[PDB]
């Protein structure tokens, strides 16, 4: 089976420089139950007045360091 | 100075992989920037005056130029 994804955050409004929790519900991705699967962060799009970027290694120059993902 | 794991706790031997750099275990930063000594080939910037940042520190008597120079283990 295939299902459509649900993307959500902890809260609507964020102060600049604060940490946001970003959650992705894609059952398509639990390929192995025994292990925790890792997926590239370039899947998500950031588009705003400032710039449009993928928030990963494939984003605009210095965008990856500008988000400081934990984990990668 | 020829490796991406400079002035960090880890190994000179390293590789570039998805999660990041394989030879890096711990590092220390001021204002979210790596605390490193001004050495190598890219330390020739003088800033406002004609003094490079490396000699600029030396005139202030500072020997703790970065994490690698404090002898931190």
């Amino acid at each position: 089976d295939l299902r459509n994804g649900v993307l959500q955050s902890d809260k609507s409004v964020y102060i600049i420089g604060s940490d946001m929790i970003l959650t992705l519900i894609e059952p398509d991705f639990d390929l192995d139950n025994d292990s925790a699967e890792t997926y590239d962060l370039d899947l998500i799009e950031w588009d705003s007045d400032a710039a449009t970027t993928t928030m990963g290694n494939k984003g605009v120059t210095g965008a990856a360091a500008a988000f400081d993902p934990e984990p990668t | 100075n020829s490796k991406a794991t400079d002035d960090a706790v880890g190994s000179a031997t390293t590789q570039s992989l998805s999660f990041g750099e394989l030879g890096r275990l711990l590092d220390v930063t001021f204002d979210d920037v790596i605390w490193s000594t001004p050495d190598g080939a890219n330390n020739t910037a003088t800033g406002n005056d004609s003094d490079t940042c490396s000699t600029e520190l030396s005139n202030a008597g500072i020997t703790d130029t970065g994490l690698g120079a404090t002898g931190f283990t």
